[PDB]
RNA sequence: GGCGUAAAGCGCACGCAGGCGGUUUGUUAAGUCAGAUGUGAAAUCCCCGGGCUCAACCUGGGAACUGCAUCUGAUACUGGCAAGCUUGAGUCUCGUAGAGGGGGGUAGAAUUCCAGGUGUAGCGGUGAAAUGCGUAGAGAUCUGGAGGAAUACCGGUGGCGAAGGCGGCCCCCUGGACGAAGACUGACGCUCAGGUGCGAAAGCGUGGGGAGCAAACAGGAUUAGAUACCCUGGUAGUCCACGCCGUAAACGAUGUCGACUUGGAGGUUGUGCCGGCGUGGCUUCCGGAGCUAACGCGUUAAGUCGACCGCCUGGGGA
């Protein structure tokens, strides 16, 4: 059965971008709609949006520059059979610091960069490049 | 299988109203019906194994339905359990 | 060039449902008959821009290579090279024409010493009999390097006729860098095409409105 | 790190423990995170210095000791609690297709046998023969009867079933699947060690049955030999009822469940609209991206993910 929404996403993504898809709709959840803002406020997608009352969409369109897709590795971290937490002094770097950890921190879900500046650890949610 | 009437019967015997059909204790009401009447079918026919995978997998229902409920709501629990002469 | 000369010359017409590649649904509006309708709203734009990019070449002396192997435009192909200036290719493509160069030179350098052995006399100092083998090397290579003679350097840009039965043409193009235009229908291929323009290429109908419109852009260009 | 073919998906299923868990709100603060306090002996290790002429070595200070407990905070996520929601899951109505299962009965074709009629020197078999059957009358042909087993055509890389499997026709009892409109419950779910059940053929026990077929066995050939291949016979067994056995190259050599990701050529069954325009399921074949060692797989994945389970760790021994 489905087990893993925020995972779900990520390869809802992952296949869009390798299909060269305009946007992908899924069925919206909050932290869904966050992990969507974090990817939005980073450049890694283009936009998002919601559709629907009692069953709201989660729409996003991605973004493509040189017809190649934008987002490259995006990769679930901690997973309902493995939770993965980190403090702040171990948080991790994707990329060498190039992609984004999207870590949920006690202050709402935002990148590593956040987290470390905020001086917070958290629950590691995913690998974007 | 059980009859219409017999299934409109139980419906209105465990339904709160005469469109009630979904909720537990319907369910459990119509999985006890059947299961009591293919234990006659199954006296005559103990080598009618594929039609007692379809009894048994009643059963299983029924024993989830039961514990959903259970864990639900402990008084319409005993009181459905009381209603059938269910073990348990 | 426009929409309704389009139209009129069968350019929205391409293939069977059947036949369409999975690569071009946005051309087409949608079907009739089980035959696809490539948009025509699409196909003017694009087709004016690569017709500008030829233009654009032709300002620089830039060659171009016409392409098309099928008989019912060799002829059609042959001409509207013949009177543009540009060399062409409208026979059986000899693979390795970009890529091996280097060989195919001397052929064509073989071809060139025995075609000027047509206007030499030479085909009559031999016993009535090699005068055949050469007269037949004379049409066989006339055939297959019919209008790259006088090419004398690898062509700067490629204007193919079917893109799909020109693939071999078209990959050799691409692996060197060589701006590609496809005549291209709906049953083939953009891939390996960086200019990309939805049109029918068996309508030779079809196949004579846009060679005559790109010989119209490619003569603007060159007078300047 | 792997499990189509190199070693590796249990034959299949159900299911307790366990593992994991769609969406919304409030609350809690257990996991999680921040800070503090205490402790984490010294030494060692590391860093910055000092002393032996240097170094080893000794030595000052720090860092580290990645841990544990307490306290005060934060609430994004997981967990607990409470209430909701319907899209997962499930129940109801009508309808569809099916060799799905059990029991009972019946029908025609064919074989064998027994009886009879007609009829006469062959029949049968083989590569060639012989064994064998036939003058006590065979084979052939016609008629009557007995019996057992299997169900031609339909018939379809069709269908149904978890798998094993299921094929004339009729009836009774009975399981599942699917579809169109709705109505209802409201996470009731997925997977599953242990456990339980089912499970080809052969085989075993008890009692029946026995046409055909045929292990064993006998004879005739073949052959250097022929405990075979071929021929002539032929008993278990194959059939039935009950119980057992529990294994197959039980194979898609491919666990289940859910989500996502270009196309095309065929077949199949529902439902809407006027042979065409759709809408749900299934099935065969090729093939793109991708994947693979390659072969190949390719929306019915062997592609991209997630939950859980089973299993593998050189060959032989085994």
């Amino acid at each position: 059965s489905m087990q893993d929404p925020i995972a779900d996403m990520l390869t809802r993504i992952r296949n869009g971008q390798a299909a060269n898809k305009a946007a992908v709709t899924m069925p919206s959840s909050k932290l869904k709609v966050a992990i969507a803002n974090v990817l939005k406020e980073e450049g890694f997608i283009e936009d998002f949006k919601v559709e629907g009352d009692t069953k709201p969409e989660l729409e996003l369109t991605l973004k493509y520059f040189q017809g190649k897709a934008v987002v490259e590795s995006i990769q679930r971290v901690s997973r309902p059979g493995l939770r993965i937490y980190k403090r702040k002094d171990e948080l991790p770097k994707v990329m060498a610091g190039l992609g984004i950890a999207v870590v949920s921190t006690s202050k709402g879900v935002m990148t590593d960069r956040a987290a470390r500046q905020a001086g917070l650890g958290g629950e590691i949610i995913c690998y974007v490049a | 299988s059980l009859s219409t009437e017999a299934t409109a019967k139980i419906v209105s015997e465990f339904g709160r109203d005469a469109n009630d059909t979904g909720s537990t204790e319907v369910q459990v009401a119509l999985l006890t019906a059947q299961i009591n009447h293919l234990q006659g079918h199954f006296a005559e026919h103990k080598k009618d194994h594929h039609s007692r995978r379809g009894l048994l997998r009643m059963v299983s229902q029924r024993r989830k339905l039961l514990d959903y409920l259970k864990r639900k709501d402990v008084a319409r629990y005993t009181q459905l359990i009381e209603r059938l002469g269910l073990r348990r | 060039v426009s929409m309704r000369d389009m139209l009129k010359a069968g350019v929205h017409f391409g293939h069977q449902t059947r036949y369409w590649n999975p690569k071009m649904k946005p051309f087409i509006f949608g079907a009739r008959n089980k035959v696809h309708i490539i948009n025509l709203e699409k196909t003017v734009p694009m087709f004016n821009e690569a017709l500008a990019e030829l233009n654009k070449i032709a300002s620089r002396k830039g060659k171009i290579l016409f392409v098309g192997t099928k008989r019912a435009a060799s002829e059609a192909v042959k001409d509207a090279a013949l009177s543009c200036d540009q060399f062409f290719v409208n026979h059986r493509w000899l693979g390795g024409m970009l890529t091996n160069w280097k060989t195919v030179r001397q052929s064509i350098k073989r071809l060139k010493d025995l075609e000027t052995q047509s206007q030499d006399g030479t085909f009559d100092k031999l016993t009535k009999k090699e005068a055949l083998m050469r007269t037949r090397e004379l049409e066989k290579l006339e055939n297959s390097l019919g209008g790259i003679k006088d090419m004398g350097g690898l062509p700067d840009a490629l204007f193919v006729i079917d893109a799909d039965h020109e693939h071999i043409a078209i990959k050799e193009a691409n692996n060197l860098g060589i701006p590609v235009f496809a005549i291209v229908d709906t049953n083939s291929d953009p891939d390996g095409v960086d200019f990309v323009i939805p049109g029918n290429d068996d309508a030779i109908r079809a196949v004579t409105l846009y060679l005559g419109a790109v010989a119209a852009t490619v003569r603007e260009g060159r007078s300047q």
